């Protein structure tokens, strides 16, 4: 019988700073045990300082991104070139996803950018449209490997102040763009070691008030 | 079923057995599987008898309506109409049809349309359950530009073997000759072909 | 379906079909409504050219829409039944979804909306 | 897994990758897939990992006892026959797929064994998830009358094809060369083309970071 | 939704319905009234699939109330029961049927007689002296066959009903948290607050 | 919901310095029966694009008709149909990709794997894949079916990344393709010896080669192979 | 998930957890399971995240349209019924929702309605919904009285979620508290179970099963 | 009805400089219901340590079985079993039940008393040995543990530093798994002293 | 067979077991004692598959009694619990396993301490301060987490137990017909006749 | 697989292709499907390779033990041992074996043993998936008492067609000649047989 879904593998990662945000993703595309492409981007600049990735079944992912990009275009036409805020984009994507509630887009969606106060923002979605703003989110095949590492390093979970008898927690603070990229690169190299669907290349999109910048790094190709 | 169509020097000949089965019971031992969709465009039917009769009737209607407006249709056109029906309704059909026809320009032509609804133009074609047993024989013995008598012997010997090995095939061997001369029906009985 | 725009504007900015509908109301028997301190009273005229009537079974001029709201009218009698039926259906629909009977203002707003819809819909007067 | 076997002039060579999987997760990044049945008879296994190890050890034990009993050096056909009759008896429930290779007084030999008990002969063979990538290389470059150095190259090239193109295979290349008249040479990590790059950061914690409730000395002595 | 009983006596119809609403391994409520007043002298109890029961009961209620206003007249219990039956008869051959069983207890003012109708989700209607839906009948019917008399008073009908509830509370596996009892007679519908 | 009946096997392709190469055998299988032997599975669109198709042949013929009709439609009211407003590989691919995804979304797919090879108007090489699920991807080498498992590894040894493309000539690239087709003939049970090969170059244009055969095959070593284990004779 | 809401002398307490799970994978520990419909209306979420989040925000839009059209805040009954009638239309399609519509109005007073995806709609004083509902019930029922103070009521609702967060594997993260009065709803903060548990254990002397 | 994920739990083992560490959570549940927060999954036979995840009845049964076998080993051999030897014994015993296996994920840890070499090993349910220099992971949060260990681990850590690494690897892995947590224990093993520490973690 | 509870307090172990035996839609009995005395200071309650429960309980009882006679000595609760666990551990990989869950409440005379062991049909053993089998735990565990203290008296343990039964009687779907309570202490095993 | 055995004037010849498939993948393209169970008693194997190898090995053991006690076995005896294994274990076997052997008394003989474990002595036999396509060709072209060269051409042409149409068949054509002279192995490559 015809199965309309597939798994194209790969993994994505979004982190929010004080005045910036990053959305990273590996460039490997796979089916079963074969490599389809060593460089197939899945993190996209959608305009209005919003970056987006829909990881999972790539056909559904490409369709969703394509539809959201189109939603931004029409938002400009219908509302006098108004800038689509990240929160408004998030709600819009919920309706796109939930519109196919009974035949879902098989993807974990993450968007990143700046909120209306200029502060770093990341929003994450389940396949059917439930969403939440977070400082930190990993998605895709290696999400289970990366996410607990982020809890420990970004949000300082299970880390107490030395000598305080485990009474005083390690204080939360915003990380620099340099420190965030270090955590991203270390997350992906670790994922590449322990996950077969992750590798080849790492593409990071960084969002600041100045615009969207790109950075590429090699990953192991085995 | 054992059906085949073979092009030759003067035109094309369609050949078929006459057995129709319901399981192991022979419902009809004198079936006519060679069916006219136009004067000199005929077809050999295999698969679901209900599906292939329904299709052939619709095609005959289309080609009659075509002729009234645009004149005599080409064999390629007839094959195109068969394909359109078989391809678009592939989920609800079990039909394996060989289309054969004679033009004055294009001479003898043969098109085969398998289950999926694809079209394949060929010098000769074989189909039906009994065809499996004669792929080897037909490939070794078929020549292009054969005479009428040679083509009749080829079809007779071929279907004789298909009938011999296929339980779903048997009875008489019917043949239809399509040339510039006209349309000729031939029949061959067991006592002749069995002892070839 | 019959699509004709029957209710349309005239050069002077009037919708004659709506204004001629008011003339039908002016022809109808008189109806009066007076509200007191703790009550409302609905008075209705019945023309006396009709004798040998059966007042038991003849449709009453005042109609209950729900147990707490009533509707009287002036104009075409047959037309009034269509509004009354729609109003009664809406009253029960309101109780079903809101779990509370209609306010008098709400019921009026519904009936008025139905009347308005028939002034800019095709194929209806 | 990618495994290969190649015959040459005066012997035979086998090779394998060093990735051990657990679904899409890489459990062991440097496992040894080349096993010893007898000193000059080696075995490469794919399929169910416990079965390949257990079956190669059992036949290896019985081969040793047989060699002692007969006062003769073990033959590859004996290991082949003992393996296939054992596997056939269990009707494929022992998921062992092997490439067997070695030298004995009769000469040099190369066989493949499948879980249901069927055997094959050949001059070049490949098994595992990366067998098609490896065989593509073998079909491109194999020729009659190979030298030892040509065979090792071909074999390791075939494994590399699987390492790079098959997600089930990775890390390093192990080789074993069995030449007639000589001792067999096991070349552990003959190639190491997948070295983990230096991490961007050290995650050594300050001492006292972890909150503790109770400490106690454990008695391991009598 | 589980236990609904009905007893028609001399001058009234008594409906008894369980108070429990259970979902999974939790009794979510123990005071649920599984009935709707269709008209002043007609009461309908119900049981079956969650959601469908109340949705159906309220739909019927609205239709009967609509009829009452339109004609300024109360439909007879027989007329209401036939309307309800037809709706269930339509429902069973729909895309998604109402899985709801009902008892309709009413007092016919023209005949001066109590009437009890049992209707299942298929649209199977029967007029009975006493009725039940679900597993309840397997205990109560035999008990009522023995103790029931046609000329009983309302008080005698309540004592008979107490005997049914006691038997159910003894032998039924599930805790249905007692019953709400309602009486339908010439004077209308009233609830027995202490049972 | 479909099932493929008459099928075509691997389509293989790669980029080289000035353009792209694509190849596919001339077989139309009917399950295990090698039914049809004269099936062209490379279909040129204009003088700058070649679409290579595998999977169900009836759906392939449907796609041929769509492409044929696309050229006709593009020529309507278009004075620059053979110049600036001619069909590009990227236009042809996106059209097919839209169709493939729409059909899977209606649970009625075209049971195919497609590779669109071509050269854009600015000279850029175009090579992209689409299949029955609407899944799309691009790579210096692309292949379908068995080709993905056996051809890609061989082709990736020539062009392992983007920077290897300018270093690869048409002679070297074609040799790797022809070698890959031989390997597939050895190891794919639903393949044939006869195949077609197409080269789309930015300078020399579209070169379409028909009736090619797999040659220089190694079979001699088979004579020495005896038995399945112990048998000596 | 564990959600509760109960009625008492001083109005309504509403308490929920913040854990989200996909199988045994803990997807999130910081999910908002209370929706703020308006200053006098709250909605709780259990079952499918998307179904609850989408349709209860949709519910707020419908409640807003009501007060525009009727120049009056919607009743808790009417609000709950819009949601229950909506999900009933989808019955059989596979929606998974266990919700509680809580609020105050003049005519009704403090009111709680339980609404779920198979069409059930129930008015009640006490409800617990979710995989950890039984654990919350155990603590809530044994300590519940109508004459509870606002302080003790808030704590009981918090303590009930904590109990469920501890025992139920698919409940945890943090506790979100809400109090609803005649004047509207009041937020009483986010309480991380990581710190809350040890604080409650020490101060209360409870949770002796755990290695202290 | 998946034997490996009914009771829940995790074990992790790491090597350091002249030392090894093995750690586990304390949870035992019945699917969603947490039943016990005192269920230790690490045992020792002489100086060889064994952690076992998976079906709790099999955890208990195998402990009793290896206690049985190592006691007889000691009486006959007149010496304590070594980690390398015990690893082979665990493998043999698991594979003996090839077509009716114990639903477990065992982990061996210890220091060889003769050579002084730190040793760890892991197994699948039918005994396939996973030997590793760096670390071994097992249980319902194995994916989480692989991720934590791969990033946090570095070679030649001192006992005091190794404790912090293994503790943080376990805790943060457990907090992303519903069926793991509810307390934790960490064994730090040196050549001739062993320290056992109970960790403070979130109890949900 | 449904509800079995256990609470270990300062100087005793208290087992509470439901009296209902239900088959189909009928409560066949409301006074069933779901326990067997294994030895003078060891008591085992049980629940699970019909037939298996009693058959298993009596088989264990016979074996422990056989041991008592042979050695003229009472086995410790820990020793009995281990024996029981092993039998269940054997059973789960048999042709037809015992589908029986047990609680073992005993007073160790050598240690002068009460002990409560929870063992399921798989052979999963745990020593606990309080325990339960089936759906009971989903209500009682959270209640006991809150109210339980380790230094409680027997009387305080009974009041705590009453609180559990009340919660079960309120929120459980099925009527389990109350519980039989038994206390295991230094002086042996006795039953609380009024609960 | 495509296998056949043909009796002729001087004895018997066994023929076979060399392709072994796992689905559509060719696991071995140079398989030897012609296997010795005794000096001048050989067999062609089709079906499960594990089952047919196991069977052939057991038969070889039985015939070696037979020879030690009772002298050279007849081809009929060898066929009987195959049958006994195939028939008694029919529920757990998928084996289609053709037995062929040369006696000095009985000359060349051929026995075929299909799936069920029945035995059929024949002048020639064909088996395997590719045999279906050459029932017609073989029936028309087989003659009794052919010469060695004629029998080689018959097998070569026959298997060539089987290979041409059957995807599961291919590679080289192996043949084993059994006569009084001795045992001769023959091989024929694609470049020769494909263009017949
Ligand atoms: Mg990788
Ligand atoms: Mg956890
Ligand atoms: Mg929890
Ligand atoms: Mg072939």
């Amino acid at each position: 019988q015809f199965n309309p879904y597939g798994d194209n593998g790969g993994t994505i990662l979004g982190i929010a700073g004080e005045d910036f945000a990053v959305l990273a993703g590996d460039t490997r595309n796979i089916t079963d045990y074969s490599i389809n492409s060593r460089y197939e981007p899945k993190v996209f600049d959608c305009g209005d300082n919003i970056v987006m990735s829909a990881n999972g079944f790539a056909a559904d992912g490409d369709a969703l991104v394509k539809r959201f990009k189109n939603s931004v275009k029409w938002y400009h036409f219908d509302h006098n070139d108004k800038k689509l805020s990240i929160n408004s984009a998030a709600r819009n994507i919920q309706h796109l996803l939930y519109g196919k509630r009974f035949f879902p887009y098989y993807v974990h969606t993450i968007i990143a950018g700046l909120d209306e106060d200029g502060k770093g923002a990341v929003y994450s979605f389940d396949p059917v449209g439930s969403y939440e703003r977070e400082q930190c989110r990993a998605g895709g095949a290696a999400a289970s490997l990366i996410m607990p590492f982020l809890d420990n390093q970004v949000n300082f979970k299970n880390q107490y102040e030395p000598g305080t008898n485990g009474k005083v927690k390690k204080p939360l603070k915003y990380l620099s763009v340099e420190e965030v990229i270090k955590l991203v690169r270390d997350s992906f190299t670790s994922a590449t070691e322990r996950h077969i669907q992750v590798g080849d290349g790492l593409e990071i999109l960084i969002v600041t008030k100045d615009g969207v910048r790109k950075e590429f790094y090699e990953l192991k190709r085995d | 079923t054992s059906i085949m169509a073979v092009t030759f020097k003067d035109g094309v000949i369609l050949g078929a057995d006459s057995r129709t089965t319901t399981g192991a019971y022979i419902a009809n031992r004198v079936t006519d599987k060679l069916t006219r969709v136009h004067d000199k465009i005929w077809c050999c039917r295999s698969g679901s008898a209900a599906d292939t009769q329904a299709i052939a009737d619709i095609v005959q209607y289309h080609l009659e309506l075509y002729t009234s407006q645009y004149g005599t249709p080409s064999t390629e056109t007839a094959a195109s109409v068969f394909k359109e029906l078989c391809y678009e309704n592939k989920d609800n059909l079990t039909a394996g049809i060989i289309v054969a026809g004679y033009d004055d320009k294009n001479k003898g032509e043969v098109y085969t349309i398998p289950l999926g609804g694809s079209v394949h133009k060929l010098p000769y074609a074989i189909a039906g359950s009994g065809s499996t047993f004669i792929y080897g024989y037909c490939d070794k013995n078929f020549r292009e530009n054969m005479s009428k008598e040679e083509t009749v012997d080829f079809i007779k010997h071929s279907l004789s073997q298909a009938i011999k090995w296929d339980g779903s095939s048997g009875g008489v061997i019917r043949m239809v000759v399509l040339t510039a001369a006209g349309v000729e029906r031939l029949i061959f009985y067991p006592d002749e072909y069995e002892q070839l | 379906g019959y699509d004709r725009a029957l209710s349309i504007f005239s050069p002077d900015g009037h919708i004659f079909q709506v204004e001629y509908a008011l003339e039908a109301v002016k022809r109808g028997t008189c109806a009066v409504g007076v509200k007191g301190k703790n009550c409302v009273v609905l008075g209705c005229e019945r023309r006396s050219t009709l004798k040998l009537q059966d007042t038991r079974i003849t449709p009453s001029k005042v109609s209950k829409i729900d147990s707490h709201v009533v509707l009287s009218f002036s104009g075409l009698n047959a037309d009034s039944r269509i509004l009354i039926e729609k109003a009664r259906v809406e009253a029960q629909s309101h109780r079903l979804t809101l779990e509370d009977p209609v306010t008098v203002e709400y019921l009026t707003r519904y009936v008025a909306g139905v009347q308005q819809r028939y002034t800019q819909s095709g194929g209806v007067r | 897994t990618t495994i290969v076997g190649v015959k040459f002039n005066n012997g035979v060579v086998i090779a394998a990758d060093t990735r051990s999987t657990q679904g899409p997760i890489v459990a062991d990044k440097n496992c040894a897939k080349l096993h010893r049945i007898s000193p000059k008879i080696w075995c490469a296994g794919a399929g169910t990992a416990a079965d390949t190890e257990a079956v190669t050890q059992l036949i290896g034990s019985n081969i040793e006892l047989h060699s002692l009993y007969t006062s003769r050096e073990p033959r590859v056909v004996s290991a082949l026959q003992m393996l296939k009759q054992h596997l056939f008896k269990y009707q494929g429930h022992i998921g062992a797929y092997l490439i067997v290779a070695g030298v004995d007084p009769t000469g040099s030999h190369l066989f493949s064994i499948h879980a249901h008990g069927s055997t094959d002969v050949g001059y070049y063979l490949s098994l595992g998830s990366g067998s098609l990538a490896a065989m593509a290389v073998l079909e491109s470059h194999w020729k009659q009358d190979l030298t030892k150095e040509e065979a090792i190259k071909l074999a390791s090239d075939a494994i590399q094809a699987g390492i790079w193109n098959d997600l089930g295979s990775g890390s390093n290349v192990d080789v074993c060369v069995m030449e007639i008249g000589k001792d067999a040479e096991y070349l552990r990590n003959y190639l190491t083309p997948n070295v983990r790059e230096e991490k961007q950061k050290s995650y050594k914690f300050p001492r006292g970071t972890t909150a503790v409730l109770k400490e106690s000395i454990v008695n391991i002595c009598d | 939704m589980d236990i609904i009983l009905g007893i028609r006596v001399q001058d009234s119809v008594i409906l008894a319905s369980s108070k429990a609403v259970t979902r999974g391994i939790s009794v979510l409520k123990d005071s649920d009234d599984k009935t709707r007043q269709l008209s002043p002298h007609t009461l309908m109890s119900f049981a079956g699939e969650a959601g469908d029961t109340v949705q159906f009961a309220e739909y019927i209620q609205a239709n009967i109330q609509l009829y009452s206003i339109r004609e300024d007249y109360e439909l007879s219990p027989q007329a209401v029961s036939s309307f309800v039956r037809q709706e269930l008869a339509k429902s069973i051959r729909s895309r998604r049927p109402y899985q709801v069983n009902v008892l309709i207890g009413g007092y016919d003012k023209k005949k001066n007689k109590p009437e009890l109708y049992q209707i299942d989700y298929l649209g199977t209607k029967v007029e009975l002296p006493y009725g039940a839906h679900g597993y309840s009948g397997f205990y109560t019917f035999s008990l009522l066959d023995h103790h029931y008399r046609p000329d009983m008073t309302t008080e005698e009908g309540l004592d008979l009903l107490k005997l049914c509830v006691q038997e159910l509370e003894k032998r039924m596996p599930m805790d249905f948290k007692g019953v709400i009892v309602k009486i339908v007679d010439k004077d209308g519908i009233r609830q027995v607050d202490d049972f | 919901t479909q099932q493929p009946i008459v099928t075509g096997t691997s389509v293989i392709s790669m980029k080289y310095d000035n353009g792209v190469i694509i190849a596919a055998d001339n077989l139309g299988s009917y399950g295990s029966l090698l039914r049809f032997n004269g099936v062209e599975r490379l279909i040129p669109v204009g003088d700058n694009t070649v679409v290579g198709i595998s999977g169900d042949i009836s759906d392939m013929q449907h796609i041929e008709r769509l492409l044929k009709d696309l050229v006709t439609e593009n020529a309507y009211d278009n004075p620059l149909a053979d110049a600036e407003e001619a069909l590009e590989p990227s236009y042809i691919f996106e059209y097919l990709a839209t169709v493939m995804y729409q059909r899977r979304s209606k649970m009625n797919p075209l049971w195919n794997a497609i590779i669109v090879a071509g050269v854009q108007s600015n000279g850029d090489q175009f090579l992209r894949y689409v299949n029955l699920l609407g899944v799309t991807y691009s790579s210096p080498t692309l292949a379908t079916g068995f080709g993905a498992h056996m051809a890609n590894p061989l082709l990736r040894k020539v062009v392992d990344r983007e920077s290897d493309i300018p270093k690869t000539t048409v002679q070297v690239a074609e040799e790797a393709i022809v070698n890959a087709m031989r390997v597939l003939y050895y190891r794919d049970a639903r393949s044939s010896r006869n195949f077609s090969l197409a080269i789309i170059d930015k300078n020399t244009g579209l070169t379409f080669k028909k009736n090619l055969q797999v040659e220089n095959m190694k079979w001699d070593f088979a004579k020495d192979i005896k038995g399945y284990g112990t048998q000596k004779i | 998930t564990t959600t509760l809401a109960f009625r008492f002398q001083g109005g309504i307490i509403v308490a929920v957890d913040s854990r989200a799970t996909a199988g045994n994978w803990v997807a999130s520990q910081t999910v908002k399971k209370v929706i703020e419909i308006n200053p006098f209306l709250l909605g709780t979420m259990a079952g499918c995240a998307a179904d609850c989040q989408f349709w209860e925000t949709w519910l707020g839009s419908q409640c807003r349209l009501h007060e525009l059209r009727e120049k009056e805040r919607i009743s808790v009954a009417a609000a709950s019924k819009i949601l229950s009638n909506l999900v009933y239309q989808y019955k059989g399609a596979g929606l998974s929702m266990g919700t509680m519509i809580c609020g105050y109005t003049r005519k009704e007073g403090p009111t709680i309605y339980y609404v779920d995806s198979d069409g059930t709609r129930l008015k009640g004083d006490i409800f617990c919904v979710g995989s950890g509902q039984t654990f919350a019930y155990g603590v809530l029922d044994s300590n519940y009285k109508w004459d509870l103070s606002v302080e003790d009521a808030l704590y009981l609702g918090k303590r009930s979620i904590l109990a469920a967060a501890h025992r139920d594997a698919y409940s945890g993260g943090s506790v979100n508290l809400y109090h609803v009065t005649e004047d509207g709803w009041i937020y009483h903060g986010n309480h991380d179970v990581g710190e809350l548990f040890w604080k409650v254990k020490e101060e209360e002397g409870s949770f002796n099963n755990v290695i202290g | 009805s998946d034997p490996s994920s009914i009771n829940g739990g995790i074990v992790v083992a790491m090597t350091g400089k002249d030392c090894v560490a093995i750690a586990c959570d304390l949870r035992l549940g019945s699917q969603s219901l947490g039943v016990s927060n005192k269920f230790e999954k690490i045992f020792h036979y002489g100086h060889v340590f064994l952690g076992i995840t998976g079906l709790a009845t099999d955890v208990t049964t195998l402990n009793e079985m290896f206690r049985y076998k190592t006691n007889l080993y000691k009486l006959k051999e007149e010496r304590a079993i070594e980690p390398e030897t015990f690893t082979q014994l665990v493998s043999s015993s698991l594979y003996e039940r090839r077509f009716g296996p114990y639903f477990v994920g065992p982990v061996v840890a210890g220091i060889n008393s003769k050579s002084g070499k730190p040793f760890i090993a892991g197994f699948d349910l039918i005994g396939c040995i996973d030997e590793a220099k760096d670390f071994i992971v097992s249980g319902t949060a194995s994916d989480q543990l692989f991720g934590m260990c791969e990033s946090l681990y570095e070679p030649n850590l001192e006992p005091e530093d190794l404790f912090e690494t293994i503790s943080q690897a376990l805790l943060n892995a457990a907090d992303r798994d519903a069926l793991s947590g509810w307390g934790a224990v960490v064994y730090i093993i040196k050549k001739d002293e062993v320290v056992k520490r109970y960790l403070k973690m979130r109890q949900d």
